[PDB]
C-alpha cells in the first residue's frame, strides 16, 4: 500500500513486453529524427518526388 | 420576431409553432439554485405543487441532524445553511487566480440529552464555489465546466431470460438501492424460487416469509393463485420463523454463532434501519410509481417494507404467470410486463447539483463520524459545536471535486457556440458511470425513448461514439433526474394548446402523431390515416380520432448545433455528425460576418450565448467606448459596460467585443448591445458567405484537396487572432535565490536589446522563435574549470560567473508582438506558492493569416485541408470577370450523400443575386402557399429555414427561375444553376454550364502550425537516454511496430538497425555519428542498444542464470 | 440444489491469505 488508490509494479511489471494471454499493441520506444505534418497533394509533381 | 434587436432575417416558416425557445442554461441554473435553494428556486418548484421546497443541502441537514453519541447522552443539530456574498468580483477572481466562491454559514446546535442545553452557533462552513452567469465555475481564476453524468435510477427491475436450455422464461429481479444490498426473485428452472438476496447464492420465499412473520397459511392466503408458490411451500422445508431466522443469520454470516436476536436486530438493520440501506428518495418514488403503492403522499422513508417485498413477489410471479396488469391492495393495477436497463424511464440523471451533493455527503459522513469520536472524548459540559466542528475534510471534499475531476473539466471556449455545446452535455462513463470498455456496444445505441429528448445526431466521432451526447432543444429536466418533455395534446380531433411537460414512460401510455399534420387550422385534422408514434416506438396511419398529443414543433429531436444546418434533412447522418463536431471547432475570425442563410437558431443561441453583452435594461445609451460603454437607464441610473478585448481564451483565440450602438441610440432590456467573437449583428457568425464552382480543376481539387484565390488571403477573409502566454516562476535554491535581470552570463548585447532595464523585454517589441523572453539567473555551484576555458579566460580577461543563466526564451515557431506582461512578486506581498518570489506571464499575439493545408469545412460535413493557395488572376470566372471564390471536388459528393451543401450553393446564389417573383397572373403554383413578401429579394438579404420546414426543390427552381440581373442585363446563371464560365489560365469558356453559387464555411481549429513539427536533435531523457518526445518540447516522430515488421518486409536491415541502435539508445554512438556528420566521413557501426541491456540486467537480478556465448 | 456450487469456491476465496 501507499496512498492514492492505485496498486503495485513489482520487477514482474517492468518487463516491456511482458505479453501475459494477450497481445496487446506494442509501442516501443519513438525514435528519432523525424517530422510530422499535414498531407498534399503534388500535382505537378513527379512520381520519384 | 419578439426580440428587440433582431436583424430582419425572412425564414419559410410554413408553420407556427406555439411555444418558442426555453433557457438553455436552466439546465444548470436550476440544479444550482436549488442546491441553494435561493428563493429564485423557492417560488420555482412551488409553481408546480412541490409542497416542501427544500434545498440539498436542507436535505443534508435533515439527514444528519441530529448528531449524538452512541450513548444518546449529547445531541447535536444544524440549521440555516446560509451563504454569505461572494469574497471578490468575477472579473478579480479570475484575474487574481482566487476561485470564485463565497462563505457558508449553518445554524448549527448542540444539546446535551443527559440535561438538555441549546449549544447554537452560525458556523463558519467554509468559502464556497459560485457559479457564473454563463453557468459556470472560476477555480483558481481557471475556467471549468461540470458535467451532467446519465445514469439509470436505482429501481425494482424486471426480466424474464428464456433458459432456452430448458426453454422457459425465467423471469428475475433486481432491486438495486442507493447505499443498499442486491436480491433477486428469480423463476428458477424448478418451479421455485430464486430468492438469492445480497449476494448469497439462492434462497427460499418460505425462509422469508416466516422470517418476515408470515405463515404457509398467511403465504398461500396471500398467494393462493401463486402455482410456484405454493410448490415451494411444499418444498419449503422448513418451519416455524426463527428456523428461517437463524437459516438466514448462517448463510449469511456463514462462519459466526447463530443467535436469536440477530433474526429480528440483523435483517431490519440490512433492509428496514434506513441507517445502512437507504436508495434514494427518488427511488421511493420510482418504486411506487411502478407500483402504485405510496399513491398519494409525498416520498419519504428509504426503509423498505415488506409490503413494498410482497407486492414485488406477487406481481413476479404473475408476470411469470401471464397477466397483463395486477392492483395490490392499497394500489391500481401495474401493468404486467419487464424493464429496461436503456429505456429513460430507469435511466436517470445525476445532475451537477446532485453530484455536489453526492461529495457533500461523502464529506459530512467523515466529518460526523470524527464528531461522534469527540463527542465522548471532547470533556462534558464544557465543549462548544466550535470545539465539535472541523470543516478541513469537508472542504478538502470541495477542492477534490472542483479539481481533480473528469466531470469538472476546462470550459472549451474556442467560441459561444462551442462554449454553449459543452454545457448542455451528456454521458455516462464517470464515477460511478461505466468505464469505457466494461460498456457493451447496446449502450451506445439510439434507443426510441431518446427522440426528442437526446439529439441521437450529436457526439464524439472517436472510439466514444454513443457514449457522450446532447440535449434536444426544447427538451427540459424532471426534478429527479429525468426528460420532461412538452407536448401538444390533443383533443376531440383538435390540437389543444396546453403545452405538457412529460417523461418518457407516460408516453408509452399515450399516443403522440407527428407535428406535421395537416391540421385543418383549428386543431381539427384533414385525413384520418395519420402517422403516429407507438409505445413500441412504433408508427402507423392512426385514423385521426385516437390521438390525445401532438408534437410541440418540429425538430423537437435536434441538438443545439444540429439545429443550425440547413437542409439538413437531405444528407446523410454520416457527415452531419462530423460537420457537427467540426462546428464547434470554428475559429473565431477577425470580421466575423453573418452567413446570408440559417435558421431561427442563429440568434436564440448568441442571446444564450451571453458573450454578446445584451442590453439589461431598455434605455437610452449614455456613452460608448472601446472598452465600455456608459448606459442612461430610463429614470436617472446609469451604468457602463466593459468591453472584454484581446482575452486570452482557453485556446489562445482573441475575445475582443466591441460595441455595436451609438451613445445617442436608445434600446430596450434583454438587447443585443456587442457582438461577440463569432457574432454578427447579434446573432451568431462562423466564418463568410462565399461564391464557388464544383468543377474538377487540374487535380488540384482532388479526393478533398481544397483550392483558394489569394483574394482573401489579401483581403484577410481568413485571419486569426492568438495568444500564447508563458510563464516562469522565481523559486530558491540551496545555491541561493533565483535571479531576474538585464544581468546576464556571456551574451551578445543586441540580443539583450528589447529587453526592459531590469531583465524582461519590453511591451510591443517583435519576436521569434529562440529568442530570449525574461533575464533570469540563478547560482550554478562550482567545479574545476577546463585547462582550456581558464586558457580562454585568461587571455580574454572573463570572470567565472558561476550564476547559471536561466533565462526565458520563446519555443520554436513563435513570433508576434507581445500585448501584456503579467508580474508577480513576493516582496509585493503577491501570495506565490512556495519555493517561489516573483511569477510572470507573458501575452504574445501573431495575426496568422490563413495559410495553405489549413482544414475548412462547409455545414454539411464536407471538409478537407487547404489544397493550394492560387493568385486571382490565374482562376476560373464569371462572364463579368468576377473571379470565383475556390473550388470543391464533385467527386466527393454522391459518394458521400451530402447534396445539402448543392441545396444551400444554389438557394445562396439566388440569395446574393435577389429576385421578384412576378405575381402579375397570380401567383406560380409553387410560390402559392409559399410565405408573402419572399415574392421578391433585394441581393443580399439575409434569409433563413426551420430544419424540417426548408424549401423545397420547385420553389428553389422558381426562385432560381426569378434571378434579376445584378448590374447591366446580366442573367449569370441559368435556371439549372450552372453558368458559363472563363479559364484565367486558358482564355477559353468552358465547354459546358458550371455549378456555382455562395456557400458559407468555417475555418477549424487544426491550424498547419499547430500540427507542423520535426527534429533532428534534443534534449535526451533522464530515465531512459532519449531526446524529449512531445511537440510541446519538440517531440517527434515514433518509428514502432508497423512499420518495422514492414522493413523486414522489404528486406532492407541496415536501416532499420541504425534507427534501433543509433538513433534509440547507443549512448556513445549517437555523438560519435553526430561527430561523423560534422566531419564528413563514413558512419561507426551501430552499438549496443541501452533498452536491452536494461532489460538483461532486469532478468539478472529477478533472480535468474543469464548469459550470452559468442562461442 | 445444484447451487452448491459456489461452496467448494466460497471457501477457498475466504480463508486464502
Ligand atoms: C534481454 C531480453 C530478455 C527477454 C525479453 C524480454 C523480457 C522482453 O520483455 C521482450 C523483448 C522486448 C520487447 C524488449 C524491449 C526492450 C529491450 C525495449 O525497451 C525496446 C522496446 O520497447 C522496443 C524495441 C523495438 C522497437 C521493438 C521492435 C520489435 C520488432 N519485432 C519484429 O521485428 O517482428 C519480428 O526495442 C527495444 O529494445
Amino acid at each position: 500500500t501507499g496512498p492514492g488508490n492505485r496498486p503495485l509494479k513489482s520487477l514482474s511489471d517492468l518487463l516491456k513486453g511482458k505479453q501475459g494471454r494477450f497481445r496487446q499493441n506494442l509501442l516501443g520506444k519513438r525514435v528519432d529524427y523525424s517530422g510530422r505534418s499535414v498531407i498534399v497533394v503534388g500535382p505537378q509533381l513527379k512520381l520519384h518526388q | 420576431n419578439s426580440v428587440p434587436g433582431a436583424p430582419n432575417r425572412v425564414s419559410f416558416a410554413k408553420l407556427r409553432e406555439p411555444l418558442e425557445v426555453p433557457g438553455l442554461l436552466d439546465v444548470q441554473t436550476d440544479s444550482f439554485e436549488w442546491l441553494i435553494g435561493s428563493p429564485r428556486w423557492r417560488e420555482s418548484a412551488a409553481e408546480r405543487g412541490d409542497v416542501n421546497p427544500v434545498g440539498g443541502l436542507e436535505e443534508v441537514l435533515y439527514e444528519l441532524s441530529p448528531i449524538e453519541d452512541f450513548s444518546g447522552s449529547m445531541s447535536l443539530s444544524f440549521s440555516d445553511p446560509r451563504f454569505d456574498d461572494v469574497k471578490a468580483p468575477v472579473d478579480e477572481c479570475k484575474d487574481k487566480d482566487m476561485t470564485y466562491a463565497a462563505p457558508l454559514f449553518v445554524t448549527a446546535e448542540f444539546i446535551n440529552n443527559n440535561t438538555g442545553e441549546i449549544k447554537s452557533q452560525t458556523v463558519f462552513m467554509g468559502d464556497f464555489p459560485m457559479m457564473t452567469e454563463k453557468g459556470t465555475f472560476i477555480i483558481n481564476g481557471t475556467e471549468r465546466v461540470v458535467v451532467s453524468q446519465l445514469v439509470r435510477s436505482p429501481g425494482v427491475y424486471f426480466d424474464e431470460t428464456i433458459d432456452k436450455s430448458t426453454d422457459k422464461t425465467l423471469h428475475s429481479v433486481k432491486v438495486i438501492p442507493s447505499r443498499g444490498a442486491w436480491l433477486e426473485f428469480d423463476v428458477d428452472k424448478r418451479d421455485t424460487v430464486g430468492v438469492r438476496i445480497d449476494r448469497k447464492r439462492r434462497q427460499p420465499v418460505t425462509v422469508l416469509l416466516k422470517a418476515l412473520g408470515w405463515t404457509s397459511e398467511q403465504i398461500v392466503e396471500r398467494f393462493g393463485f401463486s402455482e410456484i408458490m405454493r410448490s415451494t411451500l411444499e418444498k419449503d422445508n422448513t418451519v416455524g420463523t426463527d428456523e428461517a431466522l437463524l437459516d438466514i443469520y448462517r448463510k449469511l454470516r456463514p462462519g459466526e454463532p447463530p443467535t436469536k436476536e440477530s433474526a429480528q436486530t440483523l435483517l431490519e438493520n440490512l433492509f428496514f434501519k434506513e441507517k445502512r440501506y437507504d436508495l434514494a428518495r427518488v427511488g421511493r418514488y420510482k418504486v411506487n410509481k411502478k407500483l402504485g403503492l405510496h399513491v398519494g403522499e409525498p416520498i419519504t422513508s428509504s426503509t423498505l417494507t415488506e409490503e413494498d417485498v410482497v407486492a414485488t413477489i406477487e406481481y413476479l410471479v404473475r408476470l411469470h404467470e401471464g397477466q397483463t396488469t395486477m392492483t395490490v391492495p392499497g394500489g391500481v393495477e401495474v401493468p404486467v410486463e419487464t424493464d429496461d436497463i436503456d429505456h429513460f424511464g430507469n435511466r436517470r440523471l445525476r445532475t451537477v447539483g446532485e453530484l455536489i451533493q453526492n461529495q457533500i455527503r461523502v464529506g459530512m459522513s467523515r466529518m460526523e463520524r470524527v464528531v461522534r469520536e469527540r463527542m465522548t472524548t471532547q470533556d462534558v459540559e464544557a465543549i462548544t459545536p466550535q470545539t465539535l466542528i472541523n470543516i478541513r475534510p469537508v472542504v478538502a471534499a470541495i477542492k477534490e471535486f472542483f479539481g481533480t475531476s473528469q466531470l469538472s473539466q476546462f470550459m472549451d471556449q474556442n467560441n459561444p457556440l462551442s462554449g454553449l455545446t459543452h454545457k448542455r452535455r451528456l454521458s455516462a462513463l464517470g464515477p460511478g458511470g461505466l468505464s469505457r470498455e466494461r460498456a457493451g456496444l447496446e449502450v451506445r445505441d439510439v434507443h426510441p425513448s431518446h427522440y426528442g429528448r437526446m439529439c441521437p445526431i450529436e457526439t464524439p466521432e472517436g472510439p466514444n461514439i454513443g457514449l457522450i451526447g446532447s440535449l434536444s432543444v426544447y427538451a427540459r429536466v424532471n426534478p429527479f433526474g429525468f426528460i420532461e418533455t412538452p407536448y401538444r395534446k390533443v383533443v376531440d380531433g383538435v390540437v389543444s394548446d396546453e403545452i405538457v411537460y412529460l417523461t418518457a414512460d407516460e408516453e408509452d401510455r399515450h399516443v403522440v402523431a407527428q407535428a406535421n399534420s395537416p391540421i385543418d387550422a383549428d386543431g381539427r385534422f384533414v385525413e384520418p390515416r395519420v402517422l403516429v408514434r407507438r409505445k413500441a416506438g412504433e408508427v402507423e396511419y392512426v385514423p385521426s380520432s385516437e390521438v390525445d398529443y401532438m408534437d410541440v414543433s418540429p425538430r423537437q429531436m435536434v441538438s443545439v448545433a444540429t439545429a443550425m444546418i440547413p437542409f439538413l434533412e437531405h444528407d446523410d447522418a454520416n457527415r452531419a455528425l462530423m460537420g457537427a463536431n467540426m462546428q464547434r471547432q470554428a475559429v473565431p475570425l477577425v470580421r466575423s460576418e453573418a452567413p446570408l442563410v440559417g435558421t431561427g437558431m442563429e440568434l436564440r443561441a448568441a442571446i444564450d450565448a451571453g458573450d454578446v453583452v445584451v442590453a439589461e435594461e431598455s434605455g437610452v445609451i449614455e456613452e460608448v467606448s472601446a472598452d465600455y460603454i456608459t448606459v442612461m437607464h430610463d429614470n436617472g441610473t446609469r451604468r457602463t459596460y466593459r468591453m472584454r478585448k484581446f482575452a486570452r481564451s482557453n485556446h489562445g483565440t482573441c475575445a475582443n467585443q466591441c460595441p455595436i450602438v451609438d451613445a445617442g441610440d436608445r434600446v430596450e432590456a434583454g438587447q443585443v448591445i456587442a457582438d461577440g467573437p463569432c457574432t454578427d449583428d447579434g446573432e451568431m457568425a462562423l466564418g463568410k458567405n462565399l461564391l464557388v464552382a464544383i468543377m474538377p480543376w487540374e487535380g488540384h481539387n482532388y479526393e478533398d484537396a481544397i483550392i483558394l484565390s489569394n483574394r482573401l488571403v489579401e483581403e484577410d477573409v481568413l485571419t486569426s487572432i492568438h495568444i500564447e502566454e508563458h510563464e516562469i516562476d522565481a523559486r530558491d535554491t540551496k545555491l541561493g535565490a533565483e535571479e531576474i535581470t538585464r544581468d546576464i552570463p556571456n551574451i551578445s548585447d543586441e540580443v539583450l536589446a528589447d529587453l526592459d532595464e531590469r531583465g524582461i523585454v519590453r511591451i510591443g517589441a517583435e519576436v521569434r522563435d529562440g529568442d530570449i523572453l525574461v533575464g533570469k539567473v540563478t547560482p550554478k555551484g562550482e567545479t574545476e574549470l577546463t585547462p582550456e576555458e581558464r586558457l580562454l579566460r585568461a587571455i580574454f580577461g572573463e570572470k567565472a560567473r558561476e550564476v547559471r543563466d536561466t533565462s526565458l526564451k520563446v519555443p520554436h515557431g513563435e513570433s508576434g508582438k507581445v500585448i501584456g506582461i503579467r508580474v508577480f512578486s513576493r516582496e509585493d506581498e503577491d501570495e506565490l506558492p512556495a519555493g517561489v518570489n516573483e511569477l510572470v506571464r507573458v501575452y504574445v499575439a501573431q495575426k496568422r493569416k490563413i495559410s495553405d493545408g489549413d482544414k475548412l469545412a462547409g455545414r454539411h460535413g464536407n471538409k478537407g485541408v487547404i489544397g493550394k493557395i492560387l493568385p486571382v488572376e490565374d482562376m476560373p470566372f464569371l462572364a463579368d470577370g468576377t473571379p470565383v471564390d475556390i473550388i470543391l471536388n464533385t467527386h466527393g459528393v454522391p459518394r458521400r450523400m451530402n447534396i445539402g451543401q448543392i441545396l444551400e450553393t444554389h438557394l445562396g446564389w439566388c440569395a446574393h443575386s435577389g429576385w421578384k417573383v412576378d405575381a402579375a397572373k397570380g401567383v406560380p403554383d409553387w410560390a402559392a402557399r409559399l410565405p408573402d413578401e419572399l415574392l421578391e429579394a433585394q441581393p443580399n438579404a439575409i434569409v433563413s429555414t426551420p430544419v424540417f420546414d426548408g424549401a423545397q426543390e420547385a420553389e428553389l427552381q422558381g426562385l432560381l427561375s426569378c434571378t434579376l440581373p445584378n448590374r447591366d442585363g446580366d442573367v449569370l446563371v441559368d435556371a439549372d444553376g450552372k453558368a458559363m464560365l472563363f479559364d484565367g489560365r486558358s482564355g477559353e469558356p468552358f465547354p459546358y454550364p458550371v455549378t456555382v453559387g455562395y456557400m458559407y464555411i468555417m475555418k477549424l481549429h487544426h491550424l498547419v502550425d499547430d500540427k507542423i513539427h520535426a527534429r533532428s536533435t534534443g534534449p535526451y531523457s533522464m530515465i531512459t537516454q532519449q531526446p524529449l518526445g512531445g511537440k510541446a518540447q519538440f517531440g517527434g516522430q515514433r518509428f514502432g511496430e508497423m512499420e518495422c515488421w514492414a522493413m523486414q518486409a522489404y528486406g532492407a536491415a541496415y536501416t532499420l538497425q541504425e534507427l534501433l541502435t543509433i538513433k534509440s539508445d547507443d549512448t556513445v554512438g549517437r555523438v560519435k555519428v553526430y561527430e561523423a556528420i560534422v566531419k564528413g566521413e563514413n558512419i561507426p557501426e551501430p552499438g549496443i542498444p541501452e533498452s536491452f541491456k536494461v532489460l538483461l540486467k532486469e532478468l539478472q537480478s529477478l533472480c535468474l542464470n543469464v548469459e550470452v556465448l559468442s562461442s | 440444489s445444484e447451487a452448491l456450487r459456489q461452496a467448494r469456491k466460497d471457501a477457498e476465496l475466504t480463508a486464502s491469505a
